[PDB]
């Protein structure tokens, strides 16, 4: 099982400020056949179901604000928010679908200050 | 597409439960695989298993023995059976769909999730 | 030095060079710029095998395009001369039919060498693993097998007919048949190979027309530009075949 | 219009049409009638590639069949004329040798395109899964590999020799060799290609002779009808080679 | 009977027979003697497909080797006659260029038939099982895919250029071009096919030079002997191209 | 594991009368490569070993009376007996060999009346 | 072909048994795979595992851990080892053959069965 | 190449240990797969699992559940986790390397071994 | 799991004398693709790590004395020592790497006399 590890367990930030969240993987999530990293980022609002934000570690899901930008390749991935807004207060998970079984990260709780 | 979980809310330990994932507005057999994810109270997600649109299933090896995912294509339903529940099995169970496997770019993502149901032992 | 091959080669080089940069842009440059992906291994075969068929089927369409233009301008004036640019074009029809065949056999050999490459082996082992990983028996897909069996079979019989056009271009074999026989091969059987050639490409695009993933930024897929000219030539040959 | 090609084409069309309905009946109609099974995807390639070789090897046998008949009727009467039907047949030996080669290269290209199809991919993934499913390492089968390496190698050298017969049929190349050289290629090397062609088909039927599953209702498998005529021609060429 | 083909065939048969026993010794006899291993299935294809290319590229090098020798001996004496052995050799350059092409297409067809064999199927199923057995996703190897895409692509365009040399050898087509055009194809484009032919073999030996496993007892691998003569011919053609 | 389900658990019939037994499958037993359904029907006489009757859901085993005819495709298969005789009193199982592990049905006990 | 099962009739719980499937009149390695099927008293069949004619085995995942199928090609025998027997393991054990796998039409059927042996714990 | 094992020497039963296989003088990711072998006091060797130079692991099915082999490529280390140790787990643990898989001649051999570490419960 | 079985559990021998050790396998260790038997022989000196002697059942490891010669194919393999020396007192294991998991033999203890 690929062990996902998110660096900041819980980090605070103020409205309108850049923030980054890391997702350190166990092994490489890059299929060398088609060089796409198989890692997604979810966002679980308080008391809601997790909704997809970024799949393949770089492409935003249809209907996601432009301030979410994911980057990285191999074993180190990062989710960046250009300007944190009030509605961006949620828990952000990173999962991998490189193989089975799928594994999620520990979750990064974002606390607005 | 509107999906909704069901099933019991309280069960006795060392028993067998059965959840439901009645899918409305779409066919469960056309172009989507459905997975079963559970979230422990400590905000820790875990992927239990999935069932392809052809009946093929694959479960998490950590609980592959005491698990079973069946479907009823006549009414667009799924069924998750935990044959021997325990204290650890209490969690929130979501059934989320994903675009099925493709030879060009495989394993798309689990895009749409359900509201989930709470399970207590 | 080769006076009758200057015009066909320059046209073949322009189509090849223009298609190459166009195909290289959609398959290599676009993935490299956005969401960095190497894909540099596709150049030697998977890109060349998209330039050869487009050059082959376009040059083949340019063989019978003057035959249609010469007919409509004969009716447009009712009677008897041809413009200089057209009569010069009518003479190079023999060379176009040979370059079209020379690139058809290259497109043939490149295509038959697909299962030989290593990139095809490493993708079979990945698919075999990913199938076992998800416990999916019977990976068979019925409508996809139907597609592959047809357009491969049509492409072979479409190449066999071109071989008859090429073998009758040998001056010893060409100067051995009466004009009725020679005209029967170059015209009747010749247009059939163009018909089997474009259907070989349409069946290849079973449902890629409606798909939007084909358009990289706004450019159409390379096969849509390839089959455009032969379709125009074929329908006008059919219109002229009606009583007129 | 093509006076010397009417008889060979009509014979080629009759053999092709008769074999097609015969092969289509054993591979598609019979499974469809009893124990309904589609199998319609086998028509474009897996059925055409059973008509081309049978047409190719039968037309090749009809090239040297008159050479044997002309010899036995020369001894049957001791001396000097040929019947009209035979002398008319002796003239079309050049055309039979060309159609036989034209269908041999088609049978060649269709065969080389087997691993390219999608039906071959989806069967490899099923076999790979079913092998992992039953924990069977080393799927190698020794005697089956021996079969495939031989009849494929013989079929290629059998086609190469046919290419020498075809290239010497060009009127400029044909009218460049003395009769002893021309007769040496068309007869000595020509019969060798027929020998390598029929062995290419016998080795293909390593043990399918004794198998009863080949007979659909009561008809023999398509290769038994194919190799029947060349075997007759070869043994009579050998009998005549004995002192007589 | 074929007076101008005696010398080229005897040289082709000597190279083929000598390479065959040499390749059969390294691939079959050596494993059979030490650490008994059958490997007898490699003879029909995997051994023949190592004799054809070496015969093909050696005969091709013997076409332009006299062109280099004739130039250095013209400068070695300053002025004007050729020895008997050389002028006799200069005449058979047309035959060498044809046998080289006849074995190139055989080497081409044998190579395209690799994924068709059963030995390739049973090895794919073993690799697929052994990959699942060790839980190794993504069996892709980048630098190995780079190798296969290049030398296969170069071998095809190297064969296409040979086809131009062969088609211009037809006496009707040959006696249709001025000497400047004919000499331009046989010499300028001819040496290019030799260049693409030897690079097709060097890229095939990506890193097999430094490997010691290639040397069975002390003999070099078969490709090192193949590319030896063309490399000598190419560098001397380059030296003569310098001002001299 | 493919779950086989036989509809009639135990049905009675008189001698010389048509009878049908159903075998509802979990997933399709049809290999689309070669369109053959992989399902067999066994017959276990009282105190004997189960003997094969019909394999591939349509072909009778060599030595089986003609009155046994199996049909169906996909997930619904049926075993039909044209004229029940006295010796046809046994338990009829349907198994699948589409994949591993093989699974048998619950068994349909035929009681002559 | 005449096959006959053997082995103990009564064993103690939490013990290890070993059955035998001596095959007579035919070679166990030529063209036939042999499976082990057990039938519970409730007339419920269960497929335990099979062994190919090349030594390759595959067991039922529900009891894959506590099972082992070996062979003795010198005398055409098979051996089924249940390392930890229980009350549930009492049943009638048959060893039935089947025509081995084929790339054209795979997984033929389990045609010939044995008379089976009764096992009690 | 010089390899050296580490880890605890005495652990309590029903606990989780973690060994180390710090590799010196060579990179653990280039062309070598590393296996974990343990030797019981009765001079009985057992192969626990291996880890390829790409992170791919494969464990012995007899203990596949309670085992985990991770690596730290930043310092050329391996880690063997036994989540639930028992009395049977006491043995001498070696980590031996092997030339990685090859399509021509696969599965070479476990050539170089370590001095091993003793583990007691 | 392929069960390896060594015939002599412990055999004695004097210095300068031929000795043979057998390793009976469960199934064949011969890959018919490339006809190499996948079986190795190790030697564990008293209080040392097992060192490789012969891999592929016939080829000696670089640095092994010439007196060690392994033979056999299929399911019966033998390790032969031409002249036993004083330093050849160790336990000799035979393992197979035909598939996973790897399995070792019971070990053959060589006692010098
Ligand atoms: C030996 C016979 C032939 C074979 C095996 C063959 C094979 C193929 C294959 C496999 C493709 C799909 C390429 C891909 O995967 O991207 C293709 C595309 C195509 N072929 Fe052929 N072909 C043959 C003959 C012909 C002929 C005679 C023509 C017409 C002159 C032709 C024109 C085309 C065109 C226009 C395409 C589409 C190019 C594109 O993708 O944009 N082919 N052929
Ligand atoms: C390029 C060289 C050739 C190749 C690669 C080749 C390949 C094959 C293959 C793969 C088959 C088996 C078809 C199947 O799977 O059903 C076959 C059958 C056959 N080939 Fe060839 N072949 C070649 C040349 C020839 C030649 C020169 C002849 C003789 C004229 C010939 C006559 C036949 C015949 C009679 C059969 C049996 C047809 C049947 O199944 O009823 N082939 N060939
Ligand atoms: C249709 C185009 C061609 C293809 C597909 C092709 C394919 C191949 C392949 C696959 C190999 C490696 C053989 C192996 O695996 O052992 C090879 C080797 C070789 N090819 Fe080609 N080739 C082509 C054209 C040519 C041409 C035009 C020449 C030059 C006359 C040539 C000369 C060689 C040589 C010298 C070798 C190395 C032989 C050896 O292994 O010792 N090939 N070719
Ligand atoms: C992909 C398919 C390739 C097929 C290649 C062969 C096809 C031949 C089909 C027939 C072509 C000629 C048609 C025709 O009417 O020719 C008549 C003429 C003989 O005339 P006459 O002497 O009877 O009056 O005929 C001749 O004398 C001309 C004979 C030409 C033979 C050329 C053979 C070239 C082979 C090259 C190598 C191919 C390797 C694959
Ligand atoms: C692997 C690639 C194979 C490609 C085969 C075809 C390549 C043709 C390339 C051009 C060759 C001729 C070059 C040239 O200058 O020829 C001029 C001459 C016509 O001269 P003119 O009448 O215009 O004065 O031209 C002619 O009249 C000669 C025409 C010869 C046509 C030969 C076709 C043979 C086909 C055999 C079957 C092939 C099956 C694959
Ligand atoms: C599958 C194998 C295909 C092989 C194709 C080439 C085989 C050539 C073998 C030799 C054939 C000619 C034999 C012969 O004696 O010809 C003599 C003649 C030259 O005579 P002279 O001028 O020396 O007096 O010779 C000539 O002048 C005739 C030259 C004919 C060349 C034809 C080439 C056609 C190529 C078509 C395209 C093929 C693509 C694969």
């Amino acid at each position: 099982d690929i062990v996902m590890s998110q660096s900041p367990s819980s980090l605070a930030v103020s409205v309108g400020e850049k923030v980054t969240m890391s997702c350190k993987s166990s092994q490489s999530l890059l299929y060398r056949s088609n060089q796409k990293n198989y890692l997604a980022w979810y966002q679980q609002k308080p008391g809601q179901s997790p909704k997809l934000l970024i799949y393949w570690a770089s492409t935003r899901e249809s209907g996601v604000p432009d301030r979410f930008t994911g980057s990285g390749s191999g074993t180190d991935f990062t989710l960046t928010i250009s300007s944190v807004k009030a509605e961006d207060l949620a828990v952000y998970y990173c999962q991998q679908y490189y193989n089975y079984p799928r594994t999620f990260g520990g979750g990064t709780k974002l606390e607005i200050k | 597409v509107q999906v909704q979980e069901s099933g019991p809310g309280l069960v006795k330990p060392s028993q067998s439960l059965s959840l439901t994932c009645t899918v409305t507005g779409y066919s469960i057999t056309s172009d989507y695989a459905w997975n079963w994810i559970r979230q422990f109270p400590g905000n820790k997600l875990e992927w239990m298993g999935y069932i392809s649109n052809s009946g093929s299933t694959s479960y998490n090896p950590s609980l592959k023995s005491r698990i079973s995912i069946t479907r009823d294509t006549s009414k667009n339903q799924f069924f998750l059976q935990l044959i021997s529940v325990t204290t650890e099995d209490t969690a929130t169970y979501y059934c989320a769909r994903e675009r099925n496997y493709d030879y060009d770019d495989y394993y798309y993502a689990m895009d749409y999730w359900g509201q989930g149901t709470t399970l207590t032992v | 030095l080769f006076p009758q091959w200057h015009l066909p080669i320059k046209i073949a080089a322009i189509i090849a060079s223009l298609t190459f940069l166009y195909t290289l842009l959609r398959e290599v440059i676009h993935p490299l710029a956005t969401s960095h992906q190497q894909y540099f291994y596709k150049i030697p075969i998977l890109v060349i095998n998209k330039v050869l068929p487009m050059v082959s089927i376009t040059l083949l369409a340019l063989v019978y395009l003057p035959g249609v233009i010469a007919a409509i301008v004969q009716l447009h004036n009712g009677t008897k001369k041809f413009p200089h640019w057209l009569d010069k074009w009518m003479l190079t029809r023999k060379q176009f039919g040979l370059l079209s065949f020379f690139f058809a056999v290259l497109h043939a050999i490149y295509s038959l060498s697909y299962p030989m490459r290593r990139s095809y082996r490493y993708k079979l082992l990945n698919w075999a693993y990913q199938q076992v990983q998800q416990n999916k028996e019977d990976a068979w897909i019925e409508h996809d097998v139907w597609r592959m069996e047809i357009y491969v079979s049509l492409g072979i019989v479409g190449l066999a007919i071109l071989a008859l056009l090429a073998v009758t271009s040998i001056p010893s074999v060409s100067d051995s048949l009466t004009w009725r026989e020679f005209h029967y091969i170059q015209s009747k059987l010749g247009i059939v190979s163009l018909l089997l050639g474009t259907i070989h490409a349409l069946i290849f695009a079973w449902n890629k027309w409606i798909d939007i993933k084909q358009f990289v930024w706004y450019t159409p897929p390379t096969f849509m530009i390839a089959v455009f000219l032969p379709i125009v030539v074929l329908i006008f040959k059919s219109i002229l075949f009606l009583p007129c």
